[PDB]
Protein backbone atom coordinates (compact mmCIF):
# COMPACT_ATOMS: atom_id res chain seq x y z
CA UNK A 1 0.00 0.00 0.00
CA UNK A 2 1.23 3.56 -0.92
CA UNK A 3 0.16 7.21 -0.80
CA UNK A 4 -0.86 7.72 -4.49
CA UNK B 1 -8.80 12.53 -1.65
CA UNK B 2 -6.98 10.86 1.32
CA UNK B 3 -7.12 7.34 -0.30
CA UNK B 4 -4.32 4.73 0.02
CA UNK B 5 -3.54 2.59 -3.06
CA UNK B 6 -2.64 -1.11 -3.45
CA UNK B 7 0.14 -1.08 -6.11
CA UNK B 8 -0.42 -4.67 -7.36
CA UNK B 9 -4.28 -4.50 -7.46
CA UNK B 10 -4.70 -3.83 -11.23
CA UNK B 11 -2.17 -6.59 -12.12
CA UNK B 12 -3.88 -9.07 -9.71
CA UNK B 13 -7.32 -8.24 -11.25
CA UNK B 14 -6.02 -8.86 -14.79
CA UNK B 15 -4.31 -12.12 -13.70
CA UNK B 16 -7.66 -13.31 -12.27
CA UNK B 17 -9.55 -12.24 -15.43
CA UNK B 18 -7.02 -14.32 -17.45
CA UNK B 19 -7.61 -17.34 -15.09
CA UNK B 20 -11.37 -16.99 -15.81
CA UNK B 21 -10.61 -16.88 -19.55
CA UNK B 22 -8.39 -20.05 -19.31
CA UNK B 23 -11.22 -21.97 -17.52
CA UNK B 24 -13.87 -20.48 -19.88
CA UNK B 25 -15.74 -18.89 -16.92
CA UNK B 26 -18.33 -16.17 -17.69
CA UNK B 27 -16.98 -15.65 -21.25
CA UNK B 28 -19.90 -14.06 -23.16
CA UNK B 29 -18.71 -13.76 -26.74
CA UNK B 30 -16.98 -15.76 -29.47
CA UNK B 31 -14.68 -13.83 -31.86
CA UNK B 32 -14.48 -15.60 -35.24
CA UNK B 33 -11.27 -15.04 -37.24
CA UNK B 34 -11.57 -17.13 -40.44
CA UNK B 35 -11.64 -20.87 -39.37
CA UNK B 36 -10.71 -20.06 -35.73
CA UNK B 37 -12.88 -19.18 -32.70
CA UNK B 38 -11.74 -17.26 -29.57
CA UNK B 39 -13.90 -17.03 -26.44
CA UNK B 40 -13.55 -13.87 -24.32
CA UNK B 41 -15.21 -11.38 -21.97
CA UNK B 42 -16.85 -8.42 -23.80
CA UNK B 43 -15.72 -6.02 -21.02
CA UNK B 44 -12.04 -6.94 -21.31
CA UNK B 45 -12.16 -6.63 -25.12
CA UNK B 46 -13.77 -3.14 -24.81
CA UNK B 47 -11.19 -2.08 -22.18
CA UNK B 48 -8.30 -2.98 -24.62
CA UNK B 49 -9.61 -2.18 -28.12
CA UNK B 50 -11.21 0.87 -29.70
CA UNK B 51 -12.91 -1.46 -32.21
CA UNK B 52 -14.53 -3.70 -29.52
CA UNK B 53 -15.46 -0.61 -27.49
CA UNK B 54 -17.43 0.74 -30.53
CA UNK B 55 -18.98 -2.74 -31.27
CA UNK B 56 -20.24 -3.54 -27.78
CA UNK B 57 -21.56 0.02 -27.10
CA UNK B 58 -23.75 -0.35 -30.23
CA UNK B 59 -27.38 -0.97 -29.10
CA UNK B 60 -27.76 -3.94 -31.55
CA UNK B 61 -24.25 -5.45 -31.53
CA UNK B 62 -23.97 -5.35 -27.68
CA UNK B 63 -26.38 -8.38 -27.67
CA UNK B 64 -24.49 -10.56 -30.17
CA UNK B 65 -22.78 -13.71 -28.84
CA UNK B 66 -20.69 -14.08 -32.07
CA UNK B 67 -18.58 -11.34 -33.79
CA UNK B 68 -17.00 -12.07 -37.19
CA UNK B 69 -13.78 -10.17 -37.92
CA UNK B 70 -12.69 -8.99 -41.41
CA UNK B 71 -11.38 -12.02 -43.45
CA UNK B 72 -8.01 -10.24 -43.94
CA UNK B 73 -7.34 -10.65 -40.16
CA UNK B 74 -4.78 -13.31 -39.33
CA UNK B 75 -5.88 -15.74 -36.50
CA UNK B 76 -2.32 -15.93 -35.04
CA UNK B 77 -2.06 -12.09 -34.89
CA UNK B 78 -5.45 -12.01 -33.15
CA UNK B 79 -4.41 -14.77 -30.70
CA UNK B 80 -1.19 -12.83 -29.79
CA UNK B 81 -3.23 -9.66 -29.18
CA UNK B 82 -5.94 -11.47 -27.17
CA UNK B 83 -3.13 -12.87 -24.94
CA UNK B 84 -1.72 -9.30 -24.60
CA UNK B 85 -5.14 -7.92 -23.57
CA UNK B 86 -5.35 -10.45 -20.70
CA UNK B 87 -1.68 -10.38 -19.60
CA UNK B 88 0.09 -7.07 -20.69
CA UNK B 89 2.66 -9.35 -22.47
CA UNK B 90 3.11 -9.13 -26.21
CA UNK B 91 4.78 -12.05 -28.06
CA UNK B 92 6.32 -9.87 -30.80
CA UNK B 93 8.66 -11.73 -33.22
CA UNK B 94 10.21 -11.01 -36.65
CA UNK B 95 7.89 -13.69 -38.14
CA UNK B 96 4.66 -12.24 -36.71
CA UNK B 97 5.29 -8.43 -36.40
CA UNK B 98 3.55 -7.53 -39.69
CA UNK B 99 0.38 -9.57 -38.83
CA UNK B 100 0.38 -8.26 -35.22
CA UNK B 101 0.67 -4.58 -36.34
CA UNK B 102 -2.08 -5.01 -39.02
CA UNK B 103 -4.36 -6.68 -36.40
CA UNK B 104 -3.58 -3.97 -33.73
CA UNK B 105 -4.42 -1.21 -36.29
CA UNK B 106 -7.76 -2.91 -37.10
CA UNK B 107 -8.53 -3.48 -33.37
CA UNK B 108 -7.46 0.12 -32.55
CA UNK B 109 -4.82 -0.81 -29.93
CA UNK B 110 -2.65 2.34 -30.15
CA UNK B 111 0.19 1.31 -27.78
CA UNK B 112 0.70 -2.02 -29.64
CA UNK B 113 0.70 -0.17 -33.03
CA UNK B 114 3.36 2.26 -31.59
CA UNK B 115 5.80 -0.50 -30.40
CA UNK B 116 5.33 -2.41 -33.73
CA UNK B 117 6.19 0.75 -35.75
CA UNK B 118 9.32 1.32 -33.55
CA UNK B 119 10.50 -2.34 -33.83
CA UNK B 120 10.00 -2.20 -37.65
CA UNK B 121 11.89 1.17 -37.95
CA UNK B 122 14.85 -0.37 -36.02
CA UNK B 123 15.20 -3.33 -38.48
CA UNK B 124 15.18 -1.20 -41.72
CA UNK C 1 9.19 -16.51 -23.32
CA UNK C 2 10.66 -13.54 -25.31
CA UNK C 3 7.56 -11.30 -24.66
CA UNK C 4 7.75 -7.51 -24.09
CA UNK C 5 5.38 -5.99 -21.48
CA UNK C 6 3.38 -2.73 -21.42
CA UNK C 7 3.81 -1.50 -17.80
CA UNK C 8 0.59 0.60 -17.68
CA UNK C 9 -1.68 -2.00 -19.42
CA UNK C 10 -3.32 -3.48 -16.27
CA UNK C 11 -3.98 0.02 -14.81
CA UNK C 12 -5.43 1.25 -18.17
CA UNK C 13 -7.71 -1.85 -18.35
CA UNK C 14 -9.03 -1.24 -14.81
CA UNK C 15 -9.54 2.50 -15.54
CA UNK C 16 -11.64 1.53 -18.61
CA UNK C 17 -13.62 -1.07 -16.61
CA UNK C 18 -14.38 1.71 -14.06
CA UNK C 19 -15.52 4.04 -16.93
CA UNK C 20 -17.92 1.26 -18.06
CA UNK C 21 -19.19 0.94 -14.47
CA UNK C 22 -19.75 4.78 -14.22
CA UNK C 23 -21.81 4.76 -17.48
CA UNK C 24 -23.60 1.51 -16.45
CA UNK C 25 -22.30 -0.30 -19.57
CA UNK C 26 -22.51 -4.13 -19.65
CA UNK C 27 -23.08 -4.34 -15.85
CA UNK C 28 -24.74 -7.75 -15.32
CA UNK C 29 -25.56 -7.90 -11.62
CA UNK C 30 -27.10 -5.82 -8.83
CA UNK C 31 -25.63 -6.26 -5.31
CA UNK C 32 -28.26 -5.45 -2.66
CA UNK C 33 -26.93 -4.21 0.69
CA UNK C 34 -29.97 -3.45 2.89
CA UNK C 35 -31.88 -0.49 1.23
CA UNK C 36 -29.04 0.18 -1.28
CA UNK C 37 -28.35 -1.27 -4.75
CA UNK C 38 -24.93 -1.39 -6.51
CA UNK C 39 -24.59 -2.34 -10.19
CA UNK C 40 -21.35 -4.08 -11.23
CA UNK C 41 -19.64 -6.55 -13.57
CA UNK C 42 -19.63 -10.16 -12.23
CA UNK C 43 -16.09 -10.71 -13.61
CA UNK C 44 -14.59 -7.73 -11.77
CA UNK C 45 -16.30 -8.77 -8.50
CA UNK C 46 -14.90 -12.34 -8.88
CA UNK C 47 -11.41 -11.00 -9.69
CA UNK C 48 -11.40 -8.96 -6.38
CA UNK C 49 -13.37 -11.05 -3.86
CA UNK C 50 -13.16 -14.66 -2.70
CA UNK C 51 -16.88 -14.46 -1.81
CA UNK C 52 -17.99 -13.31 -5.32
CA UNK C 53 -15.61 -15.83 -6.92
CA UNK C 54 -17.40 -18.66 -5.00
CA UNK C 55 -20.90 -17.18 -5.78
CA UNK C 56 -20.49 -16.72 -9.52
CA UNK C 57 -18.71 -20.10 -10.06
CA UNK C 58 -21.77 -21.80 -8.50
CA UNK C 59 -23.82 -23.43 -11.34
CA UNK C 60 -27.10 -21.91 -9.99
CA UNK C 61 -25.93 -18.55 -8.61
CA UNK C 62 -23.85 -17.71 -11.75
CA UNK C 63 -27.23 -16.97 -13.49
CA UNK C 64 -28.67 -14.62 -10.86
CA UNK C 65 -29.00 -10.92 -11.77
CA UNK C 66 -29.52 -9.93 -8.07
CA UNK C 67 -27.34 -10.97 -5.06
CA UNK C 68 -28.48 -10.07 -1.54
CA UNK C 69 -25.68 -9.58 1.00
CA UNK C 70 -25.94 -10.43 4.73
CA UNK C 71 -28.06 -7.72 6.54
CA UNK C 72 -25.12 -7.02 8.91
CA UNK C 73 -23.17 -5.56 5.92
CA UNK C 74 -22.91 -1.78 5.94
CA UNK C 75 -23.76 -0.13 2.52
CA UNK C 76 -21.02 2.55 2.95
CA UNK C 77 -18.36 -0.13 3.68
CA UNK C 78 -19.52 -2.01 0.57
CA UNK C 79 -19.46 1.19 -1.55
CA UNK C 80 -15.85 1.96 -0.41
CA UNK C 81 -14.77 -1.61 -1.31
CA UNK C 82 -16.59 -1.59 -4.67
CA UNK C 83 -14.71 1.68 -5.50
CA UNK C 84 -11.43 -0.04 -4.44
CA UNK C 85 -12.13 -3.05 -6.70
CA UNK C 86 -12.48 -0.74 -9.73
CA UNK C 87 -9.69 1.75 -8.90
CA UNK C 88 -7.04 0.19 -6.49
CA UNK C 89 -7.79 3.19 -4.17
CA UNK C 90 -9.17 2.59 -0.70
CA UNK C 91 -10.91 5.48 1.13
CA UNK C 92 -9.91 4.31 4.63
CA UNK C 93 -10.84 6.74 7.47
CA UNK C 94 -11.10 6.52 11.29
CA UNK C 95 -14.92 6.78 10.94
CA UNK C 96 -15.26 3.91 8.44
CA UNK C 97 -12.31 1.52 9.21
CA UNK C 98 -14.37 -0.89 11.35
CA UNK C 99 -17.17 -1.22 8.70
CA UNK C 100 -14.60 -1.51 5.86
CA UNK C 101 -12.63 -4.29 7.66
CA UNK C 102 -15.85 -6.22 8.55
CA UNK C 103 -17.03 -5.92 4.90
CA UNK C 104 -13.56 -6.95 3.50
CA UNK C 105 -13.54 -10.04 5.81
CA UNK C 106 -17.03 -11.04 4.58
CA UNK C 107 -16.07 -10.39 0.90
CA UNK C 108 -12.73 -12.25 1.40
CA UNK C 109 -10.48 -9.38 0.25
CA UNK C 110 -7.27 -10.40 2.09
CA UNK C 111 -5.06 -7.38 1.22
CA UNK C 112 -7.76 -4.91 2.43
CA UNK C 113 -8.22 -6.94 5.68
CA UNK C 114 -4.38 -6.79 6.19
CA UNK C 115 -4.08 -2.95 5.82
CA UNK C 116 -7.18 -2.46 8.08
CA UNK C 117 -5.63 -4.66 10.83
CA UNK C 118 -2.32 -2.68 10.55
CA UNK C 119 -4.05 0.75 10.67
CA UNK C 120 -6.11 -0.39 13.72
CA UNK C 121 -2.97 -1.78 15.52
CA UNK C 122 -1.23 1.62 15.01
CA UNK C 123 -4.08 3.59 16.72
CA UNK C 124 -4.30 1.37 19.89
CA UNK D 1 7.35 -1.23 -22.89
CA UNK D 2 9.91 -3.29 -20.83
CA UNK D 3 11.64 -6.68 -20.76
CA UNK D 4 9.57 -8.41 -17.99
O1 LIG E 1 -5.97 1.97 -28.19
C1 LIG E 1 -7.08 1.98 -27.65
C2 LIG E 1 -7.53 1.14 -26.47
C3 LIG E 1 -8.94 1.59 -26.25
C4 LIG E 1 -9.90 1.21 -25.32
C5 LIG E 1 -11.16 1.81 -25.35
N1 LIG E 1 -12.01 1.52 -24.26
C6 LIG E 1 -12.76 2.38 -23.52
N2 LIG E 1 -12.52 3.70 -23.66
C7 LIG E 1 -13.22 4.51 -22.88
CL1 LIG E 1 -12.88 6.20 -23.09
N3 LIG E 1 -14.13 4.23 -21.97
C8 LIG E 1 -14.36 2.92 -21.81
C9 LIG E 1 -13.70 1.96 -22.55
BR1 LIG E 1 -14.05 0.14 -22.23
C10 LIG E 1 -11.43 2.83 -26.28
C11 LIG E 1 -10.48 3.20 -27.21
C12 LIG E 1 -9.24 2.56 -27.19
N4 LIG E 1 -8.13 2.76 -28.02
O1 LIG F 1 -8.56 -11.86 -1.26
C1 LIG F 1 -8.98 -12.47 -2.25
C2 LIG F 1 -9.21 -11.90 -3.64
C3 LIG F 1 -9.67 -13.09 -4.42
C4 LIG F 1 -10.05 -13.24 -5.75
C5 LIG F 1 -10.44 -14.50 -6.22
N1 LIG F 1 -10.61 -14.61 -7.61
C6 LIG F 1 -10.16 -15.59 -8.45
N2 LIG F 1 -9.25 -16.46 -7.96
C7 LIG F 1 -8.78 -17.36 -8.81
CL1 LIG F 1 -7.61 -18.44 -8.14
N3 LIG F 1 -9.07 -17.55 -10.08
C8 LIG F 1 -9.97 -16.69 -10.57
C9 LIG F 1 -10.53 -15.69 -9.80
BR1 LIG F 1 -11.75 -14.49 -10.59
C10 LIG F 1 -10.40 -15.60 -5.36
C11 LIG F 1 -10.04 -15.46 -4.03
C12 LIG F 1 -9.69 -14.19 -3.57
N4 LIG F 1 -9.29 -13.79 -2.29
CL1 LIG G 1 -2.67 -1.12 -26.73
CL1 LIG H 1 -7.83 -7.17 -1.51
Amino acid sequence: WVIP
Amino acid sequence: DSCIQFTRHASDVLLNLNRLRSRDILTDVVIVVSREQFRAHKTVLMACSGLFYSIFTDQLKCNLSVINLDPEINPEGFCILLDFMYTSRLNLREGNIMAVMATAMYLQMEHVVDTCRKFIKASE
